[PDB]
DNA sequence: GGATTACACCCAAGACACCAGGCACGAGACAGAAA
RNA sequence: UGCCUGGUGUCUUGGGUGU
DNA sequence: TTTCTGTCTCGTGCCTGGTAATCC
């Protein structure tokens, strides 16, 4: 899904159909970041919350 | 005896028509697979030129087909897209210097 | 001097740390030697 | 009672296909 | 020649480092 399709996408308005594209049909992925320095250096341990 | 059968194996089987050590900024493309899909396609394949301008710092005048190739190269047969014009076959008359 | 020169797709074919040389463990054979 | 499997290099190069 | 054996070579093993345009 090339640049020139998403710019075909952008002139058609769909916002939603885009982001879905390039995310859910595509590599989606789920960091955590710290809400002070901003970096994704959180180490994050899910099981023992 | 491994130096020299190394050296034409290697130039003979992947094209860089060079030193294995010095694959960049050698000529590749020289030795290709023989096209065997018919017999028209090999025999074309075994009469192809090839001029080694490149694609950068292209220019219209290489690629064009000149009032001197008239009766040595085949005004018809040439490939599409990057290649096109530099790339030419042998007329069915013709031959090369020995 | 630096930076960049259309988009997408298919297939096939050849290369990818090798090596050599110095250090260790185990073994075994053919020759020593008493009888 | 004898009981069922999803996991696929990379980098170059070449030749092609549709505009 | 019979028998216990030595000890130094040697097979198997391994560590680890050398070695082309144009344009601003
Ligand atoms: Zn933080």
């Amino acid at each position: 899904f090339g640049e020139m399709e998403r710019d075909c996408m952008i002139a058609h308005g769909a916002a939603g159909f885009l982001k879905e594209r390039l995310m859910e049909a595509s590599d989606a992925f789920r960091v955590h970041v710290c809400g002070i320095c901003g970096l994704m250096s959180v180490i994050a341990n899910l099981k023992k919350n | 005896s491994t130096t020299i059968t190394s050296g034409l194996k290697y130039s003979l089987a992947t094209g860089n028509w060079g030193e294995q050590k010095k694959a960049m900024s050698s000529r590749a493309g020289v030795s290709q697979v023989l096209n065997r899909y018919t017999y028209s396609s090999t025999l074309s394949h075994l009469r192809r030129t090839n001029t080694p301008i490149g694609r950068d710092g292209k220019l219209a005048k290489p690629r064009q087909l000149h009032n001197t190739h008239w009766g040595l190269v085949c005004p018809a047969e040439t490939p599409e897209g990057q290649a096109c014009g530099l790339v030419k076959n042998l007329s069915l008359l013709s031959g090369i210097s020995i």
